């Protein structure tokens, strides 16, 4: 991908005291053209990880490709790839990490900015944020594309250290995110009403919640500007 | 620009049964004219081959088809036709259609069964140039096709076609920069060849 | 950006969407792009803003200094007014607009200046980046001589595709009434014409 | 160059002029431009000269070994299918655009191939330079089963409004006919109405006229 | 499909001088053209005939900074990225 | 072009060959290349054809205007001057110019001012200007002396536009000749290279390396 | 911006004893599309001068509306007298050098017959540049006419028979009948072998009888 | 161009203009678009005339031989086949395909292939430079289950705009309708679609 | 103005034996979006002038004030203006092309190209092409755009010389024009179905056919091509 | 909006070579643009410190030519205008 045509805009996510949240518009956009409004971004790979992709969604969906013949060779010859010695949300982002660094490399990158969040088996939160560049880090919050600026610091307000994750609990992160979400529909002209939430918790496993809506929007002050200036 | 660096001209014309293949012995880098005995017109038994553009693509394509003319004799015990060579000529100069050799080639003869005048020439990469009257390549070629087509007529004598074709020679390359410094002109004739220098201006 | 103009029984109803944006960040999502030039003649301003704005601010100099020299203009004049100073400076501006007016003599009138600088009167005109997602449902369903409210949804359901495919284009869609009643300011909420 | 093919009511028939030009000049007045890829198959190509000659030299080799093969006469649609996908193996770097008319056992038919590998179907077509004002006599004058005179008539008129509208078109039309039923008429110089005008005088020099240094006889 | 840029907030500024005002630097004396003729006034035709030391370390260009930055002035971006 | 101007015992001598060239395409062999500003001062012009004409004719008005103000001739230092400070305020403009001011004047004796379109103005004894300069050069210097009789003066700079010529693709077409004297200037004739170079080969067996 | 273009025309001087011969195609062009078979080039311009400004056709056009009003201006002050061919081509040099750095992209030709009542052909550049010539082609087939007009009107590399190459042939005035003959094969040839040239070809002659007019047709395709 | 697939009750409706310009040239004013990649499986191109054609006989020659190897293809491995071809050679390839066939199972279906080289289903899908002027209409216009007149009908009219508002749009509209029936050309020339 | 944005594509004329006829269609393209199908790009400037214009619409409506503005002072101190001393073709045509020049000198060239046809009071029609570049010509037949490539050579083959212009009546050179149009609607990417026509005739004056349709148009053998090759 | 040529018969092409093939002549061999420590080799930091006739008169660059097009080939535009 020398540059990327229908993209992806943004993907949100943090972890909270018992697990990860991460969300992403159903929105992928040819330009300034909304063209396609069903594309669904988060790529469950197991119940203890979910992928967040953006970028181009043909990448996007040569990775999901990746991620289920990941799983079907991790299948293979493991009598107990079911409870243990299934995929890890470490061994899928090192592959994927692994993936985007030689594919840059090779100057032909997967144009994406991937965000794989979960739990380990010992029930530690996996959250960690890998672009095209192979550029990885972690943090108790991730974003991407304007996620990154105007999402982060709301996040960041809830959990700005490693200190505050045990002090968070499942319904202040998911407001959080939605309240995030509500703010990249209001600022991000790439983004869409329609998002998907995905919850990963060590004890309840994956939740995903798809289709969710933008709601609460505030719109009743722009009656009382009549031009610029006078 | 590779096919103007060095200059030179080259001509052909075709009598009533003989040709006439003519051309400057001028060599130079642009401004600075180096030799005066840079010949330009080269045979391979009956056939001449007459090649302009960059020397050192001359040179190359003169030691090739040194070597596949002599092979093409050996192994078929007959010296190649005008037309043979021409396919010959034009399918060598294709197989660099990308790297391609900078050079006009012109190629005259008689062919040696039927006795009916040949010339033909060709661009950079082998498109093959067939004509009835006369050909011509060169840095001078625009000079040299009008002079040609002003002096020419059909079914010329030998020595007509010399005059024709010397005065057509002469006069365009008095009229381009880069070529001149003498001249040679070969009358070719169904049992002889007749090379002859023609004195023009030196500068 | 969306723009639309569309001329009806009473008059001209004008209208926008609110969302203006600097590349994909939406700088402002309640801007209000309808400009009043006159007393019944309304401007939308779409391409570079500074240059519509600066051309907004000379034409209205201009349509006071004729109000209060030569009497009231006509929607035509203010168009004329656009067009010389788009015209003669159209290599360093870079603005197309939709000038819509009511005058009883001619009622609703509505001209179009494209980007190049020409006039062109027409019974409705869509401009911005978001029309080209519109030529052919505006095309295909406008009719002469509407009713206010005919008009109102027919502008309605045009800048609701328009904000549905355009991402340049959203926020709250605003329309101007121009009548001979006289001038209703209009607004229509997310939820209310996305559920169209 | 002008170069037109026209479909009528039992075969096609492709015509072209003969003037080639080199730059602005005149390299030969009379260029023949049509091409055998087999007896009834014919093609005439615009585009990079020694391109289309060596790309129609290829197609026609492998033509002839492929009808040997078979033991059947070539269709169009295979010479169509190999040119295309020759012409697209290189990314149009070989620049050759082609009109290829034929006859064939499934019918007559008329394609258009463009240097990057991409073809059309035709009733009628033009290509080169004078491909406009071709194209504007066959638009104005083609119709449905046109017989082989009507055929022949148009497309040579189209060919001389090409010549006499056109710079890098003119002096001689060809025309050649291919026909279901029987072999194709090749029509070299099928119009000539660029005669040459006369020399106001025969410029022939008297002999001994040019200046010669050395005279030599060459052991050939 | 490009998206609107109302405010030309990313508009981006022959080649520019590197340094504006100084002359020396503008590129039509930095690299004057030649006389239409100099070919015939000199055999040639031509009137005439770094940074980073050892250690490998790994300015911006004029022409794609927005027209109100000057080169070494103090600029804070005023919409972000 | 070639163009040659040298001091001597006898006054000046200047040479210039007649070739005019757009490209490959030799536009004429007749062009003058000597520009005559008055009786007693003499352009030589090179590089570009139109700049060096119309100046050159420009200046001679600016001469006429100065015999007419101040009744002597204009020197050919100040001829110079005015041409080179003319030619340096149109410096980037694009002037193709290499001028030699040759001119014989009471209080300055036999003089040559060399200007380009660089704004230089040299003076010097001997110059050479133009593409073939160089092969100018390579005869001038090696036979140049001060003492020169008249006509082995001209012959000298008829041999050096001659040897610029052959060896030069720009500097062919005819060599015109020019004498500037104590009382003026003569204008020795025009010689056609294509005649010129045969009389020399014979005449001093040089160019051994020419067939004939 | 490109502010110029190439239209394509061909135009000839000749100068002999008693006449003056100036000569172009009508054939005008843009790229290779024909705009008209007819648009004259070569002008009758009064005095006994002929003129044409072949080239860029919108820069001959305004050069030679310019020369008109010079030229008329010239008799408002200098009580309508006859313009002498020198100083028409001074004229012209000026108007070309008055615009140096926008140069008209024109190869103007002049000819006349000059005060001594000798035929005289002067011959500009874009820039300026006159040069009076006994012969002089212009154009797109310059390069095509003139080497063949070298060897016929002035006979260079042409020699005496017999005399081995040392006796050039004499230079013996041509009438202005063979002149004729010669621009028409001149032309002949041009319009033969260039795209550019074939119409039609118009030929103004000078002579002290006055300028006379003749036309004849070229291939046309 | 402007190309159209539309899913209806009974199957699918692909329908394309005949104009292919080259520049403002009409360099062919009556071509067909629609490609047969197998018997109920009808792609149909858009974007560079080679590439689309190249992809389009490799597509074939897959698809034949999977047809011989594997049993009949459905829709979605024809479009799986150009999506491979197109992505693994994105870098050279400008192709952008939409993919409509029938099968039994799951009646008719539209895949389409934008520019990047995604998938995509959808129960209608329009591409080519002309549907631009479509994308509202076809959108506030389109339903579930048509009737086989209604969807082409509804085909007209949206190909009678985009050839209306786009230049490099026009000629006859063709269109295939697959169904369990068989598969019928359909064509509708300019005096017909244009009066709507 | 340095680049066209909304343009008339083409305009045809010829010469017949007692006057001139010329045609455009009524479309102005904004690139490829056929966007304004009413302009009028023939103007009439008398009873014996009509003025066709091509390139951008905004310099045609400017140069078509600047003919108003030559009709109005025409007429001041002109006693005699509405009936000799009125303004010929030849008059309008060398304003035209002495404005169209002295604009290209100044680097700021007006992007039409202008067909002036019409009929001198001494009975001689008047047919002159004007560009931006300001060059101009007279011909038999003149055209404008693909018109100068598609219809001159079909209006050529009714007049190839001046010779032919007494033989072409009135309905001969009609037809050849109404065809030129059908040719260049079927071959013009940016032609209209819908164009005005103007005849002016020495006798009859002038006659202006606005809004013609194109007819007789032949599509009926689409219907047999079966896409590219097989 | 741009005019879809469908043929790509209006395509057109580091900078190109004009004259390819040959190296001497290749803009990476005619300006390697040196090393990264060529400043602390050479004092001055750099290791190395027209046609036009006397008569004014009014080829193609391949990056402007379509690119089947070969410098000083004999083409034909396969539609001209």
């Amino acid at each position: 991908t020398q540059q990327p045509i229908v993209t992806g805009t943004s993907v949100i996510s943090m972890k909270y005291d018992n697990g990860v949240i991460i969300a992403a518009d159903n929105l992928g956009s040819y330009g300034s053209l909304l063209r396609f409004n069903g594309v669904e971004r988060l790529i469950p790979v197991g119940d203890n990880t979910v992928v967040g992709i953006s970028g181009d969604i043909s990448d996007m969906q040569h990775i999901e490709r990746l991620l289920k013949d990941l799983v079907t060779e991790n299948a293979y010859d493991n009598p107990l790839a079911d409870a243990e010695e299934a995929l890890e949300p470490s061994y899928i982002f090192e592959y994927l990490a692994t993936v985007m660094y030689q594919r840059r490399s090779k100057m032909n990158p997967l144009w994406n900015a991937i965000i794989v969040a979960g739990v380990q088996s010992n029930g530690d939160q996996f959250l960690r944020y890998v672009n095209l560049l192979g550029v990885t880090y972690s943090s108790p919050t991730l974003a991407t594309g304007f996620g990154a600026h105007m999402a982060n610091p709301l996040l960041r307000k809830v959990v700005d250290r490693e200190s505050d994750i045990p002090k968070t609990t499942v319904q202040v992160a998911e407001e959080a995110i939605v309240n995030a979400m509500r703010v990249l529909y209001y600022r991000d002209a790439r983004s869409s009403r329609n998002f998907s939430l995905a919850i990963i918790d060590k004890n309840t496993g994956l939740t995903f919640k798809k289709n969710l809506q933008v709601e609460n929007m505030k719109w009743d002050f722009a009656k009382d500007i009549k031009g610029y200036g006078t | 620009d590779p096919s103007s660096i060095n200059g030179g001209i080259v001509v052909a014309m075709t009598g009533k049964d003989c040709v006439a293949i003519a051309c400057d012995l001028r060599l130079g880098s642009q401004s600075l004219g180096v030799s005066n005995k840079f010949e330009k017109i080269f045979h391979y038994g009956h056939v001449f081959l007459g090649i302009t553009g960059l020397a050192t693509d001359v040179t190359t394509l003169n030691e090739m088809f040194r070597y596949k003319t002599n092979l093409y004799k050996l192994k078929e015990e007959r010296a190649i036709e005008p037309e043979t060579f021409t396919q010959l000529v034009s399918s060598s100069l294709y197989e660099r259609r990308f790297g391609p050799y900078f050079v006009g080639p012109v190629v005259a003869g008689i062919n040696s069964k039927s006795g009916k005048p040949f010339i033909a020439g060709f661009d950079l990469i082998g498109c093959i140039d067939e004509a009835k009257d006369f050909i011509v390549s060169g840095t001078a070629s625009d000079q040299l096709f009008g002079m040609c087509e002003s002096l020419y007529e059909p079914n010329l004598e030998p020595e007509d076609l010399f005059e024709t074709i010397s005065q057509a020679l002469l006069n365009a390359a008095d009229r381009d920069a880069l070529s001149g410094w003498g001249a040679v002109v070969y009358i070719i004739k169904k049992d002889e060849v007749v090379k002859r220098y023609l004195k023009m201006r030196q500068d | 950006t969306s723009i639309m103009a569309v001329t009806f029984k009473d008059g001209v109803i004008l209208g926008a969407d609110s969302r203006t944006t600097t590349g994909a960040y939406i700088a402002n999502r309640v801007t209000d792009k309808l400009t009043r030039v006159h007393d019944k003649i309304w401007c939308c301003r779409s391409g570079s803003a500074a240059d519509t704005q600066a051309i907004a601010d000379i034409v209205q100099y201009h349509l006071e200094l004729y109000t209060s020299q030569y009497g009231t203009p006509s929607t035509e004049t203010a168009a004329s007014v656009f067009k010389e100073l788009c015209y003669e400076n159209k290599d360093n501006l870079t603005a197309g607009i939709i000038v819509a007016g009511y005058d009883d003599k001619n009622k609703g009138e509505v001209y179009t200046i494209p980007l190049g600088g020409s006039v062109h009167k027409l019974p409705y005109a869509i401009a911005g980046s978001g029309s080209t997602f519109i030529y052919g449902y505006c095309d295909k369903n406008f009719r002469e001589n509407m009713s206010k409210e005919e008009t109102v949804d027919f502008i309605k359901h045009s800048l609701s595709q328009a904000i549905k495919w355009d991402g340049s284009s959203g926020g709250v869609i605003r329309m101007v009434v121009l009548t001979a009643a006289g001038v209703e300011r209009l607004i229509f909420y997310p939820d209310e014409y996305e559920q169209l | 160059t002008t170069i037109v093919g026209v479909k009528f009511n039992n075969g096609v028939v492709i015509a072209a002029d003969t003037r080639s030009t080199q730059g602005p000049i005149v390299a030969d007045k009379n260029c023949a431009k049509l091409h055998r890829i087999s007896p009834k198959i014919w093609c005439a190509g615009a585009g990079t000269a020694a391109d289309t000659e060596a790309v129609t030299q290829l197609i026609g080799s492998n033509i002839e070994l492929h009808s040997l093969y078979t033991s059947r006469e070539p269709r169009v649609v295979s010479a169509l299918q190999m040119l295309k996908q020759h012409l697209f193996k290189y990314q149009g770097h070989i620049g050759a655009y082609l009109i290829v008319a034929g006859v064939d056992p499934t019918g007559s038919h008329l394609f258009s191939i463009h240097a990057h590998g991409s073809t059309d179907v035709g009733y009628y077509l033009s290509l080169g330079s004078g491909s406009l004002a071709a194209m504007a006599v066959l638009e104005s004058h083609w119709k449905q089963d046109l017989t082989k005179e009507e055929a022949i008539k148009l497309a040579s008129d189209a060919i001389q409004a090409g010549i006499w509208n056109d710079l890098g078109s003119g002096s001689n039309v060809d025309v050649c006919v291919m026909e279901i039923g029987k072999d194709a008429e090749y029509l070299r110089n099928y119009l000539t109405p660029n005669v040459r005008e006369e020399k106001q005088k025969s410029y022939k020099f008297p002999r001994g006229t040019t200046a010669v240094l050395k005279e030599s006889i060459v052991n050939i | 499909p490009k998206f609107d840029d109302e405010y030309q907030a990313q508009a981006r500024q022959a080649p520019l001088n590197p340094y504006p005002g100084l002359t020396v630097t503008e590129p039509s004396f930095a690299n004057p053209a030649g006389g239409y003729a100099d070919g015939d006034l000199y055999p040639v035709g031509t009137s005439h005939p770094s940074q980073g030391g050892m250690i490998f370390d790994p300015a911006p260009r004029r022409e794609d900074m927005p027209p109100g930055w000057m080169p070494g002035s103090k600029y804070d971006e005023p919409f972000g990225p | 072009t070639t163009t040659l101007a040298f001091r001597f015992q006898g006054g000046i001598i200047v040479a210039v060959d007649s070739r005019a060239t757009a490209g490959n395409w030799v536009a004429s062999q007749t062009v003058k290349k000597v520009i005559e500003i008055n009786p007693f001062l003499l352009g030589t012009m090179a590089g570009g054809a139109a700049d060096c004409q119309f100046w050159e004719t420009w200046l001679g008005s600016q001469c006429r205007l100065h015999e007419l103000r101040e009744k002597e001739r204009i020197s050919v230092a100040a001829a110079s001057k005015i041409l080179s400070n003319l030619v340096y305020q149109y410096k980037g403009a694009g002037l193709s110019m290499g001028t030699m001011i040759c001119g014989y004047t009471r209080k300055e004796g036999p003089t040559i001012y060399y200007v380009d379109s660089d704004g230089t103005r040299l003076k010097g004894d001997i110059f050479c200007v133009g593409s073939g300069q160089t092969f100018a050069y390579g005869v001038l210097d090696s036979n140049y002396k001060w003492d020169l009789s008249v006509e082995d003066a001209l012959y000298l700079g008829k041999r050096s536009i001659l040897a610029a010529a052959h060896r030069d693709a720009y500097s062919g077409g005819s060599v015109n000749l020019y004498h500037v004297t104590e009382d003026g200037w003569i204008y020795h004739g025009n010689h056609d290279v294509g005649e010129l170079f045969w009389k020399v080969k014979e005449e001093e067996g040089s160019f051994n390396n020419v067939i004939g | 911006f490109n502010p110029y273009g190439d239209n394509g025309g061909t135009i000839l001087g000749i100068a002999g004893e008693d006449f003056a011969v100036l000569a172009g195609d009508t054939r005008n062009i843009t790229d290779y599309s024909i705009n008209s078979r007819y648009e004259p080039k070569v002008f009758d311009c009064g005095d006994n001068i002929v003129m044409s400004a072949n080239g860029f056709a919108a820069d001959g056009d305004a050069l030679v509306k310019r020369f008109k009003n010079s030229v008329k201006w010239y008799h408002f002050d200098h009580n309508d007298k006859k313009l002498s061919i020198n100083s028409a081509a001074r004229n012209i040099q000026h108007l070309l050098y008055g615009k140096r750095f926008f140069p008209y992209y024109v190869h103007t030709i002049i000819a006349g017959l000059d005060e001594d009542g000798k035929g005289a052909v002067y011959s500009f550049d874009p820039v300026g540049s006159y040069e009076r010539e006994q012969c002089r082609a212009g154009g797109a087939a310059a390069s095509l006419i003139m080497p063949f007009l070298d060897n016929q009107v002035n006979f260079k590399n042409q020699y005496e028979p017999g005399t081995n190459g040392k006796v050039k042939k004499p230079l013996k005035y041509l009438s202005v009948e063979e002149v004729i003959k010669l621009v028409r094969d001149s032309f002949t040839s041009a319009t033969e072998r260039h795209i550019q040239v074939g119409d039609g070809l118009e030929i103004l002659i000078v002579t002290k009888d006055g300028v006379r007019k003749e036309f004849y047709e070229l291939k046309r395709d």
